[PDB]
């Protein structure tokens, strides 16, 4: 539904219908995430990965209770067609759902 | 408590109902750590096919920037229904209830603008699987979630009986 | 002295008697009367008064009071996960025979001796309000079978009665427990 | 209370002991013994070949074991439900539930060591073959494969 | 057991004791000897200006504050885990273990009584300036900020 | 014997004293003196005393002690909660209680009778350490309120002025008292 | 009786002795067949054995069992997450401690009584046997560390000269260890 990413893909998600916000900065994505999370949470809210690594870190305290506004990072475009650590993003989320490191 | 016999033998009969209690709780996590074991493989299959379609639709959307105009591309999102309704059903996991995100449709694909160059086209049909690949990942991510908070309530309730009570 | 049955006296008299009727403490300060512990009381009349039974109250009481004697170990048995980890941790099954249990305890094992009417109860009120209790089980059990929620169950008209079955006279007692069991059949065939 | 001194001290004379159990008691089952709390210490020099029959020791041992294990799965059945039971799970549920109602509620019958051995075998087929660790091939090649609806305590 | 009438009897006589732990033998410690439960009574006619050192005292009881904390901080890991851990509390939980590997932990050393300031000192400088409550401001910032660990 | 507080004498002589000052091995351990167990202990002088506290300490001592006893209440009965799951699980209030108990029994309630100052300490003194604590204690839930995080009013540099409040002499104490007051009621003021 | 350990007798015995031999019956259900638990055995004559071994055996045989018993030591500290995840989820390093845990525990501990030539073991064996496993386990941390698959290292056949050491008999055995010694130094990088 909302997107949080690079303004330049966010006209390619109000192309597809999606809320296509843009950002270029972290403090930037983080006013703008809280600017969506406050006035409803009925959006899906899409965050870019650069702009915010853990998305639901910045509005911990606001998504008290809260269930049905989920939060993920999304890589980009610029890093879009280069090497990305899935194997890092897995371990670190692993890491921190079970506090351990499992990869072998 | 009361120094008595009767008082003793219920004080045994508790303990060998704690140790029962936590071989029962051992054997609990260990059913969940298989769940979330499979579930793990699971979302990195869905992050990587999230991430192949990323990268097809980013090369869609950068060829028609600039084989055509932005203006062009501007216009047909001005002109492009927006998405609604998308469906947010619960599901049960493990006694605790998860939302599950559900694209039944983007607007199910029925108005278009009247500028449709043939560039443009492509690129919305690549963000329409972009979109219907990133809601399989987030209700993947949130059931390893949800695995994950039981799996450490378990530990510590294990760790609470095995060290204090 | 102390309530301890470890006492001398009660060690002696503990394998002697043919019948222990252990009383609980919890319960009297609960205030739940006759307030008997089940689990550490026994009987050793059971088989031999089998036929006296069969011939003077029905042909299949024996079995009624095996069932119900196995629900309440079962329940018995569940209480330790219960407290373990709490009552809504449970399937919906496990929750049934937890709620069959509070209600054979609440209306069939409790007596009031002070009541006009609970005061004294013949084996046949005995023996129809156990038969309810079972048939409203084995209902309940198919339904749950069936997808219906444990709560929807617990909601169900028929508990009233079943719970005020013991208020009612000797007399009156044959035709309320026939309206009972017709009741109890329609609420659970029509619902689902 | 087996603290106490009667039962300590012929507990440290004699060898082994059979457990009754309350539970099987008031569940409706005779004889009432409970097999897991059971022991008895001269057990292996009397069983064998030219003493009952040549798998008595494995069976007992496999009997054991998948018993405790069917006790556990019904313990945990109760809080994480049926499904997330693997189908071995549910095997070993079945296996319990057949193990107590045939083998040890035997009630007034007079049971040869043969007939024992062949319900012991009975409740076994119901295990998928290959579980039986601690059973030799030859035995289960031998003795595998028949059903309850042969040879059952209550024919 | 410390309450046999033995060990009982022997402590409302004496000043003080030296009390051993098996959990710090068992991790090859020696000598094993745990602060907490020791006592010693005289301990404040000998030691102050003139003797010893003047933040004798002082650092004593900076010491015992900081590994009580640590003990708590190590009793709450067991149920939580430390990923859960808040800063200060990871500090003194690392204060804890360098304490319990350096400090108590000697072999066969005959250790002189400034030289085991210095290492007293020098695991204090673990913890933050301002934390240090039982130390007067004075002898903090002479003493303090010493090398974590010269061994 | 032991510490066991069943014996004999320990019993026969509760029966007639006044007050009862149980000492507790747990506190010594972490060199907390007196090491006076202010669970466990009480006193029947305290409400014969009221009104020589009102005529010779100050009007409203009664009060501020109770609501520093009541304080004391709540954070030992959220210390059983708290050793269990975490302080980082419970809410602003709880925490900021849990904060506030161990700033008072480790500003208040420890004396130390090997220093030169601490050793011995007026009723006045003890007046103004604890308006001091509960001022804070009101000044810190206002915050809590307003929106303020529990770190933050955490590091704040006035809880240092109450943690020395206690080795000021009592000549010196007025003063330190006054400014102690302004710099609490200023602090959250700018922290807003 | 009951196997408590603070019985009287127990205790007093333990007093005394110099070493404690603890028999375990879980080890023994485990095909551990010497079923000596090491965890709770203990002995106080090593220290002032050490000369003699220093002289009989081996100069540095000391420091080959206390390298011995701290990967022991180590093993036992990993059981945790090794019961939680399982072994084929760990690291490349603990896997690796907990496969020389498993070598040491099958192929030094054990000992079969009933065997023609592992029923007797001299002293110049059982160095032999340490000498060789805390060489291969350095050869593997060095080879792991320089980028090597632990599954890799799993398959040498080192592994098996290893196993097959403590049936050598005792004439043959310096012969056995000269060649398992070049083996090990020949395996790893000698082929990386």
């Amino acid at each position: 539904m909302a997107v949080i990413a690079d303004p330049e893909t966010a006209q390619g998600f109000r192309l597809a219908g999606l809320e296509g916000y843009g950002a270029s900065s972290a403090e930037e994505a983080q006013s703008l995430l809280e600017t969506l999370v406050e006035r409803g949470g009925y959006a899906l809210v899409a965050v870019d990965e650069a702009l915010l690594p853990d998305p639901e870190r910045a509005v911990e305290r606001l998504m008290r209770g809260r269930d049905l506004p989920v939060l993920l990072p999304i890589a980009g475009l610029k890093e879009a067609f280069q090497g990305h650590d899935v194997e890092g993003y897995m371990r670190e989320l692993v890491r921190k759902t079970i506090g351990f490191d499992i990869k072998l | 408590v009361s120094p008595t016999r009767m008082n003793l033998l219920q004080r045994r009969g508790q303990l060998r109902l704690a140790q029962k209690g936590v071989d029962l709780l051992k054997k609990k996590r260990d059913a969940l750590v298989a769940e979330f074991f499979g579930l793990v493989r699971e979302a990195m299959e869905a992050r990587k096919a999230l991430d192949q379609a990323a990268k097809e639709a980013y090369a869609a959307l950068l060829l028609a920037q600039a084989f055509d105009g932005p203006e062009v591309v501007a216009g047909a999102a001005l002109g492009v229904p927006p998405l609604e309704g998308v469906e947010a059903e619960v599901e049960n996991v493990w006694g605790s209830k998860v939302p599950r995100l559900k694209a039944t449709f983007p607007d199910g694909a029925l108005l278009s603008p009247v500028g449709t160059p043939a560039y443009t086209l492509e690129a919305s049909r690549a963000f329409r699987r972009y979109a219907e690949a990133l809601i399989r990942v987030a209700n993947t991510e949130t059931r390893l979630k949800k695995i994950g908070e039981e799996i450490k309530k378990t530990t510590r309730r294990v760790n609470a009986l095995e060290q204090v009570v | 002295p102390g309530g301890d049955m470890s006492e001398p006296v009660t060690q002696s008299t503990l394998r002697i008697v043919g019948a222990f009727w252990r009383l609980d403490a919890s319960l009297a300060f609960r205030r739940h009367f006759p307030a008997i512990n089940w689990n550490g009381s026994y009987s050793l009349f059971t088989s031999a008064l089998d036929p006296w039974y069969r011939e003077n109250v029905a042909e299949d009481y024996p079995e009624l009071r095996d069932a119900i004697s196995e629900l309440l170990q079962r329940e018995a048995g569940l209480q330790e996960i219960v407290q373990l980890v709490g009552p809504d941790a449970l399937q919906d099954a496990e929750r049934l025979v937890i709620e069959v249990g509070r209600i054979i305890r609440e209306d069939f094992l409790q007596q009031n001796a002070y009541h006009e009417v609970d005061a004294y109860c013949s084996m046949k009120k005995a023996y129809g309000i156990m038969k309810m209790i079972l048939a409203f089980y084995k209902e309940a059990e198919a339904a749950i079978k069936r997808g219906v929620s444990i709560d929807e169950i617990l909601q169900l008209p028929v508990l009233e009665r079943i719970g005020r079955a013991r208020y009612v006279s000797e007399e009156e007692f044959p035709a309320y427990f026939e309206e009972a069991m017709k009741e109890i059949q329609g609420a659970f065939k029509a619902l689902a | 209370d087996r603290t106490h001194p009667i039962p300590d001290l012929t507990g440290y004379i004699t060898e082994g002991q059979i457990q009754l159990s309350r539970e099987l008691h008031r569940k409706g089952i005779y004889p009432p013994i409970d097999p897991l709390p059971s022991l008895s210490r001269l057990m292996n020099n009397g069983v064998g070949k030219g003493k009952t029959r040549e798998d008595h020791k494995q069976v007992s041992d496999q009997l054991y074991s998948a018993y405790a294990n069917g006790v556990d799965i019904r313990k945990l059945v109760a809080i994480i439900g049926e499904d997330a039971l693997t189908e071995n799970d549910r095997r070993y549920l079945q296996f319990a539930d057949a193990f107590e109602r045939f083998f040890i509620n035997q009630g007034q019958q007079n049971r040869s060591i043969e007939e024992s051995l062949q319900i012991a075998w009975a409740l076994l087929s119901m295990l998928p073959q290959g579980e039986l660790k601690r059973i030799s091939k030859d035995h289960i090649g031998k003795y595998y494969g028949q059903k309850l609806e042969e040879i059952w305590g209550a024919p």
